[PDB]
Protein backbone atom coordinates (compact mmCIF):
# COMPACT_ATOMS: atom_id res chain seq x y z
CA UNK A 1 0.00 0.00 0.00
CA UNK A 2 2.45 2.53 1.23
CA UNK A 3 4.17 1.33 -2.73
CA UNK A 4 3.09 3.49 -5.82
CA UNK A 5 1.38 0.12 -6.54
CA UNK A 6 0.61 0.39 -10.13
CA UNK A 7 -2.65 -2.45 -9.71
CA UNK A 8 -2.43 -3.38 -13.00
CA UNK A 9 0.26 -5.61 -11.41
CA UNK A 10 0.42 -8.28 -14.71
CA UNK A 11 0.01 -5.56 -17.20
CA UNK A 12 2.87 -3.60 -15.32
CA UNK A 13 5.13 -6.48 -15.60
CA UNK A 14 3.77 -6.81 -18.91
CA UNK A 15 5.40 -3.56 -20.15
CA UNK A 16 8.78 -3.68 -20.87
CA UNK A 17 9.00 0.06 -20.98
CA UNK A 18 10.52 0.26 -17.40
CA UNK A 19 12.04 -1.77 -15.29
CA UNK A 20 13.06 0.24 -12.02
CA UNK A 21 9.29 -1.06 -10.98
CA UNK A 22 9.97 -4.77 -11.59
CA UNK A 23 13.38 -4.32 -9.53
CA UNK A 24 11.52 -2.66 -6.57
CA UNK A 25 9.15 -5.23 -6.80
CA UNK A 26 11.31 -7.93 -6.79
CA UNK A 27 13.30 -6.91 -3.84
CA UNK A 28 10.90 -5.19 -1.73
CA UNK A 29 9.04 -8.81 -1.86
CA UNK A 30 12.18 -10.47 -1.13
CA UNK A 31 12.75 -7.89 2.02
CA UNK A 32 9.02 -9.29 3.21
CA UNK A 33 10.26 -12.84 2.81
CA UNK A 34 13.07 -12.17 5.05
CA UNK A 35 11.55 -10.17 7.62
CA UNK A 36 8.69 -12.71 7.53
CA UNK A 37 11.00 -15.91 8.24
CA UNK A 38 13.15 -13.14 10.92
CA UNK A 39 11.85 -10.67 12.77
CA UNK A 40 14.62 -8.28 13.08
CA UNK A 41 16.33 -8.32 9.37
CA UNK A 42 17.66 -6.19 6.86
CA UNK A 43 19.90 -5.80 2.99
CA UNK A 44 22.37 -2.98 2.56
CA UNK A 45 20.44 -0.46 0.67
CA UNK A 46 23.32 1.18 -1.07
CA UNK A 47 22.67 -0.08 -4.41
CA UNK A 48 21.90 -4.24 -6.14
CA UNK A 49 22.05 -3.29 -10.03
CA UNK A 50 20.24 -5.90 -11.20
CA UNK A 51 19.34 -8.00 -14.80
CA UNK A 52 15.90 -8.62 -17.11
CA UNK A 53 16.34 -11.86 -18.89
CA UNK A 54 14.59 -11.95 -22.02
CA UNK A 55 14.88 -15.12 -23.56
CA UNK A 56 15.03 -19.17 -23.23
CA UNK A 57 18.54 -19.05 -24.63
CA UNK A 58 19.15 -16.80 -21.56
CA UNK B 1 -5.65 18.86 -38.48
CA UNK B 2 -4.11 15.62 -36.58
CA UNK B 3 -6.11 13.20 -34.57
CA UNK B 4 -5.90 9.46 -34.31
CA UNK B 5 -9.13 8.85 -34.08
CA UNK B 6 -9.25 5.16 -34.46
CA UNK B 7 -6.86 4.43 -31.46
CA UNK B 8 -9.16 6.98 -29.59
CA UNK B 9 -12.33 4.81 -30.61
CA UNK B 10 -10.59 1.34 -29.47
CA UNK B 11 -9.96 2.49 -26.18
CA UNK B 12 -12.96 4.01 -25.38
CA UNK B 13 -14.91 1.43 -26.85
CA UNK B 14 -12.74 -0.84 -24.35
CA UNK B 15 -13.48 1.33 -21.56
CA UNK B 16 -17.14 1.62 -21.98
CA UNK B 17 -17.70 -2.15 -22.41
CA UNK B 18 -15.94 -3.22 -18.92
CA UNK B 19 -17.12 0.51 -17.14
CA UNK B 20 -20.80 -0.14 -18.09
CA UNK B 21 -20.93 -4.05 -18.18
CA UNK B 22 -18.56 -5.05 -15.63
CA UNK B 23 -19.41 -2.01 -13.12
CA UNK B 24 -15.82 -2.40 -11.84
CA UNK B 25 -13.02 -0.49 -10.97
CA UNK B 26 -11.34 1.09 -14.15
CA UNK B 27 -7.45 0.65 -12.80
CA UNK B 28 -6.46 0.16 -16.36
CA UNK B 29 -7.75 3.20 -18.06
CA UNK B 30 -6.65 6.79 -17.18
CA UNK B 31 -7.68 10.62 -17.21
CA UNK B 32 -5.72 11.46 -21.02
CA UNK B 33 -7.86 8.28 -22.14
CA UNK B 34 -11.41 9.70 -20.85
CA UNK B 35 -10.14 12.87 -22.48
CA UNK B 36 -9.75 11.16 -25.69
CA UNK B 37 -13.34 9.56 -25.22
CA UNK B 38 -14.50 12.98 -25.50
CA UNK B 39 -12.78 13.75 -27.88
CA UNK B 40 -13.54 10.97 -30.70
CA UNK B 41 -18.09 11.96 -29.12
CA UNK B 42 -17.52 15.35 -30.14
CA UNK B 43 -16.33 14.87 -33.56
CA UNK B 44 -18.10 11.91 -34.04
CA UNK C 1 -13.56 -0.13 -0.59
CA UNK C 2 -11.33 -1.12 -3.26
CA UNK C 3 -12.61 -3.47 -5.91
CA UNK C 4 -10.07 -6.12 -4.90
CA UNK C 5 -10.84 -8.15 -7.90
CA UNK C 6 -11.22 -12.06 -6.78
CA UNK C 7 -9.21 -13.71 -9.88
CA UNK C 8 -6.12 -11.55 -9.89
CA UNK C 9 -5.84 -11.74 -6.18
CA UNK C 10 -4.86 -15.18 -7.17
CA UNK C 11 -2.09 -13.68 -9.19
CA UNK C 12 -1.04 -11.68 -6.16
CA UNK C 13 -0.29 -14.71 -4.40
CA UNK C 14 1.04 -16.99 -6.96
CA UNK C 15 4.36 -15.28 -7.12
CA UNK C 16 5.26 -15.62 -3.69
CA UNK C 17 5.64 -19.20 -3.29
CA UNK C 18 8.13 -19.06 -6.10
CA UNK C 19 10.18 -16.03 -4.67
CA UNK C 20 9.91 -18.28 -1.08
CA UNK C 21 11.56 -20.94 -3.03
CA UNK C 22 14.02 -18.67 -3.98
CA UNK C 23 14.76 -17.45 -0.90
CA UNK C 24 15.91 -21.30 0.22
CA UNK C 25 18.53 -21.48 -2.18
CA UNK C 26 19.22 -17.84 -0.96
CA UNK C 27 19.75 -18.61 2.43
CA UNK C 28 21.73 -21.92 1.17
CA UNK C 29 24.34 -19.93 0.05
CA UNK C 30 24.48 -17.36 2.10
CA UNK C 31 25.74 -19.53 4.77
CA UNK C 32 27.47 -21.88 2.85
CA UNK C 33 29.32 -20.24 -0.13
CA UNK C 34 29.02 -21.57 -3.67
CA UNK C 35 29.89 -24.85 -4.03
CA UNK D 1 -27.62 -28.04 -37.23
CA UNK D 2 -26.08 -26.54 -34.35
CA UNK D 3 -23.15 -25.81 -35.28
CA UNK D 4 -23.35 -22.86 -32.80
CA UNK D 5 -23.66 -25.85 -29.59
CA UNK D 6 -20.98 -27.77 -31.54
CA UNK D 7 -18.54 -25.42 -31.40
CA UNK D 8 -18.99 -23.90 -28.09
CA UNK D 9 -18.20 -27.21 -26.41
CA UNK D 10 -15.57 -28.03 -29.12
CA UNK D 11 -13.43 -24.72 -28.05
CA UNK D 12 -13.15 -26.28 -24.44
CA UNK D 13 -10.30 -29.08 -26.32
CA UNK D 14 -8.04 -27.00 -28.14
CA UNK D 15 -8.59 -24.49 -25.18
CA UNK D 16 -7.05 -26.62 -22.45
CA UNK D 17 -4.45 -28.42 -24.78
CA UNK D 18 -2.82 -24.72 -25.89
CA UNK D 19 -2.94 -23.74 -22.57
CA UNK D 20 -3.34 -25.67 -19.37
CA UNK D 21 -6.86 -24.70 -18.19
CA UNK D 22 -7.94 -25.03 -14.69
CA UNK D 23 -10.83 -26.68 -15.46
CA UNK D 24 -11.04 -30.70 -15.58
CA UNK D 25 -13.33 -33.50 -17.16
CA UNK D 26 -12.70 -32.30 -20.64
CA UNK D 27 -12.24 -35.42 -22.25
CA UNK D 28 -14.59 -36.80 -24.36
CA UNK D 29 -14.69 -38.38 -28.37
CA UNK D 30 -18.29 -36.67 -29.50
CA UNK D 31 -16.33 -33.29 -28.00
CA UNK D 32 -13.54 -33.92 -30.87
CA UNK D 33 -15.77 -34.98 -33.29
CA UNK D 34 -18.39 -32.58 -33.31
CA UNK D 35 -14.55 -29.61 -33.59
CA UNK D 36 -13.45 -31.94 -36.70
CA UNK D 37 -16.78 -31.41 -37.92
CA UNK D 38 -17.05 -27.33 -37.42
CA UNK D 39 -13.47 -27.34 -38.84
CA UNK D 40 -14.61 -29.07 -42.10
CA UNK D 41 -17.86 -27.16 -42.24
CA UNK D 42 -15.66 -23.81 -41.51
CA UNK D 43 -14.38 -22.97 -45.27
CA UNK D 44 -12.09 -19.93 -43.23
CA UNK D 45 -10.35 -22.83 -41.33
CA UNK D 46 -10.28 -25.68 -43.58
CA UNK D 47 -6.34 -25.11 -43.85
CA UNK D 48 -6.51 -25.66 -40.12
CA UNK D 49 -8.47 -28.41 -40.61
CA UNK D 50 -5.96 -30.18 -43.65
CA UNK D 51 -3.25 -29.86 -41.00
CA UNK D 52 -4.14 -31.30 -38.47
CA UNK D 53 -5.59 -34.21 -40.23
CA UNK D 54 -1.75 -34.76 -41.14
CA UNK D 55 -1.42 -37.67 -37.91
CA UNK D 56 0.88 -40.45 -39.66
CA UNK D 57 4.24 -40.96 -38.88
CA UNK D 58 5.61 -42.65 -41.53
CA UNK D 59 4.47 -39.50 -43.56
CA UNK D 60 5.17 -36.31 -41.29
CA UNK D 61 4.89 -33.80 -43.61
CA UNK D 62 3.06 -30.50 -42.53
CA UNK D 63 2.97 -28.50 -45.63
CA UNK D 64 5.05 -25.15 -45.76
CA UNK D 65 3.04 -22.40 -45.68
CA UNK D 66 4.09 -18.40 -46.32
CA UNK D 67 4.75 -16.48 -43.81
CA UNK D 68 1.36 -14.39 -44.71
CA UNK D 69 -1.10 -17.57 -44.43
CA UNK D 70 0.94 -18.62 -41.30
CA UNK D 71 -0.16 -14.86 -39.63
CA UNK D 72 -3.19 -15.04 -41.27
CA UNK D 73 -4.34 -18.60 -39.59
CA UNK D 74 -3.20 -17.42 -36.43
CA UNK D 75 -5.32 -14.29 -36.47
CA UNK D 76 -7.98 -16.73 -37.28
CA UNK D 77 -7.06 -19.01 -34.39
CA UNK D 78 -6.61 -16.40 -31.84
CA UNK D 79 -10.13 -14.96 -32.85
CA UNK D 80 -12.24 -17.95 -32.89
CA UNK D 81 -10.83 -18.47 -29.29
CA UNK D 82 -11.27 -14.85 -28.30
CA UNK D 83 -8.04 -14.70 -26.79
CA UNK D 84 -6.02 -12.27 -28.87
CA UNK D 85 -4.68 -10.95 -25.61
CA UNK D 86 -1.93 -13.23 -26.25
CA UNK D 87 0.05 -15.07 -28.95
CA UNK D 88 1.43 -18.72 -28.56
CA UNK D 89 4.11 -20.28 -31.01
CA UNK D 90 2.92 -22.16 -33.66
CA UNK D 91 4.97 -24.92 -32.42
CA UNK D 92 3.03 -25.34 -29.23
CA UNK D 93 0.18 -26.15 -31.12
CA UNK D 94 2.21 -28.55 -33.85
CA UNK D 95 3.33 -30.24 -30.44
CA UNK D 96 -0.15 -30.24 -29.70
CA UNK D 97 -0.90 -32.20 -33.03
CA UNK D 98 1.38 -34.74 -32.21
CA UNK D 99 -0.47 -35.35 -28.73
CA UNK D 100 -3.37 -35.98 -30.70
CA UNK D 101 -1.30 -38.28 -33.19
CA UNK D 102 -0.57 -39.96 -29.86
CA UNK D 103 -4.39 -40.44 -29.33
CA UNK D 104 -5.37 -41.37 -32.41
CA UNK D 105 -2.80 -44.32 -32.31
CA UNK D 106 -3.93 -45.31 -29.39
CA UNK D 107 -6.98 -47.65 -28.86
CA UNK D 108 -7.29 -46.78 -25.25
CA UNK D 109 -10.69 -48.72 -23.91
CA UNK D 110 -12.98 -48.57 -20.82
CA UNK D 111 -9.64 -48.28 -18.45
CA UNK D 112 -8.93 -44.55 -18.10
CA UNK D 113 -5.45 -44.78 -19.40
CA UNK D 114 -4.63 -40.71 -19.14
CA UNK D 115 -1.44 -40.31 -20.84
CA UNK D 116 -0.27 -38.23 -17.86
CA UNK D 117 2.77 -37.49 -20.17
CA UNK D 118 4.47 -34.24 -20.18
CA UNK D 119 4.35 -33.33 -24.51
CA UNK D 120 7.62 -35.20 -26.09
CA UNK D 121 7.22 -33.95 -29.19
CA UNK D 122 9.63 -31.91 -31.07
CA UNK D 123 12.86 -31.93 -33.53
CA UNK D 124 16.21 -31.63 -34.50
CA UNK D 125 17.07 -31.16 -30.04
CA UNK D 126 20.11 -32.29 -28.69
CA UNK D 127 19.90 -34.87 -25.33
CA UNK D 128 20.21 -32.18 -22.90
CA UNK D 129 20.31 -32.10 -18.96
CA UNK D 130 21.71 -29.57 -16.07
CA UNK D 131 25.22 -30.53 -17.12
CA UNK D 132 24.90 -28.90 -20.74
CA UNK D 133 22.73 -26.23 -19.10
CA UNK D 134 25.31 -24.66 -16.55
CA UNK D 135 28.07 -24.80 -18.81
CA UNK D 136 26.19 -23.08 -21.77
CA UNK D 137 24.83 -20.35 -18.83
CA UNK D 138 27.59 -19.01 -17.97
CA UNK D 139 29.18 -17.31 -21.03
CA UNK D 140 25.22 -15.63 -21.71
CA UNK D 141 25.10 -14.50 -18.18
CA UNK D 142 28.22 -13.04 -17.94
CA UNK D 143 28.37 -11.35 -21.28
CA UNK D 144 25.73 -8.33 -20.70
CA UNK D 145 26.27 -5.97 -17.28
CA UNK D 146 22.75 -5.66 -15.05
CA UNK D 147 20.81 -2.42 -16.50
CA UNK D 148 20.34 -0.48 -13.64
CA UNK D 149 19.36 0.36 -9.74
CA UNK D 150 18.19 3.64 -7.86
CA UNK D 151 17.22 4.13 -4.55
CA UNK D 152 13.40 4.77 -3.77
CA UNK D 153 12.69 5.77 -0.49
CA UNK D 154 14.21 1.66 0.16
CA UNK D 155 14.78 1.36 3.63
CA UNK D 156 12.15 -1.46 5.30
CA UNK D 157 8.66 -0.36 4.81
CA UNK D 158 6.58 -1.51 7.40
CA UNK D 159 2.34 -2.21 8.11
CA UNK D 160 -0.31 0.20 8.65
CA UNK D 161 -3.82 0.22 10.29
CA UNK D 162 -4.84 -3.24 11.66
CA UNK D 163 -8.57 -1.97 11.18
CA UNK D 164 -7.87 -0.33 7.41
CA UNK D 165 -6.09 -3.97 6.90
CA UNK D 166 -9.59 -5.36 8.26
CA UNK D 167 -11.28 -3.89 5.60
CA UNK D 168 -9.63 -5.75 2.71
CA UNK D 169 -9.85 -9.00 5.06
CA UNK D 170 -13.43 -8.67 4.72
CA UNK D 171 -13.62 -7.91 1.54
CA UNK D 172 -10.78 -11.08 0.92
CA UNK D 173 -13.28 -13.49 3.19
CA UNK D 174 -15.41 -15.33 1.59
CA UNK D 175 -13.37 -17.07 -1.66
CA UNK D 176 -11.97 -20.55 -2.36
CA UNK D 177 -8.67 -19.70 -1.06
CA UNK D 178 -7.96 -22.91 0.53
CA UNK D 179 -8.48 -24.69 -3.00
CA UNK D 180 -6.62 -20.98 -4.70
CA UNK D 181 -3.55 -22.81 -4.80
CA UNK D 182 -4.39 -25.70 -7.36
CA UNK D 183 -6.86 -23.36 -8.98
CA UNK D 184 -4.38 -21.70 -10.58
CA UNK D 185 -0.98 -21.56 -8.82
CA UNK D 186 0.30 -25.13 -8.86
CA UNK D 187 -0.60 -26.31 -11.92
CA UNK D 188 0.67 -23.58 -13.70
CA UNK D 189 4.00 -24.21 -12.41
CA UNK D 190 4.09 -27.62 -13.20
CA UNK D 191 3.13 -26.87 -16.36
CA UNK D 192 5.32 -24.39 -17.01
CA UNK D 193 8.18 -27.12 -17.84
CA UNK D 194 7.34 -27.52 -21.24
CA UNK D 195 9.99 -25.26 -21.44
CA UNK D 196 12.78 -28.90 -20.96
CA UNK D 197 10.65 -29.96 -23.75
CA UNK D 198 12.31 -27.25 -25.51
CA UNK D 199 15.66 -28.16 -26.00
CA UNK D 200 14.71 -31.48 -25.13
CA UNK D 201 15.79 -31.23 -21.48
CA UNK D 202 14.77 -34.31 -19.53
CA UNK D 203 12.73 -33.60 -17.27
CA UNK D 204 12.08 -35.97 -14.11
CA UNK D 205 9.89 -35.61 -11.69
CA UNK D 206 11.72 -37.70 -9.73
CA UNK D 207 13.32 -34.48 -7.42
CA UNK D 208 10.42 -32.59 -8.03
CA UNK D 209 8.76 -34.80 -5.60
CA UNK D 210 11.10 -32.94 -3.10
CA UNK D 211 8.25 -30.74 -2.41
CA UNK D 212 7.01 -33.46 -0.32
CA UNK D 213 9.11 -34.84 1.74
CA UNK D 214 10.45 -31.10 2.23
CA UNK D 215 6.75 -30.23 3.62
CA UNK D 216 7.11 -33.01 6.12
CA UNK D 217 9.78 -30.73 8.69
CA UNK D 218 7.14 -28.35 9.60
CA UNK D 219 5.10 -30.95 10.97
CA UNK D 220 7.83 -32.61 12.81
CA UNK D 221 9.08 -29.36 14.19
CA UNK D 222 5.33 -28.76 15.09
Amino acid sequence: STLEMTQPLLEIFRNKADTRQIAAVVFSTLAFIHNRFHPLVTNFTNKMEFVVTETNDT
Amino acid sequence: ELINMRRYRNAARKLIHHYSLNSTSSTEYKISDVVMTMIFLLRS
Amino acid sequence: DFSITEVEATQYLTLLLTVEHAYLHYYIFKNYGVF
Amino acid sequence: INMRRYRNAARKLIHHYSLNSTSSTEYKISDVVMTMIFLLRSEKYHSLFKLLETTFDDYTCRPQMTQVQTDTLLDAVRSLLEMPSTTIDLTTVDIMRSSFARCFNSPIMRYAKIVLLQNVALQRDKRTTLEELLIERGEKIQMLQPQQYINSGTEIPFCDDAEFLNRLLKHIDPYPLSRMYYNAANTMFYTTMENYAVSNCKFNIEDYNNIFKVMENIRKHS
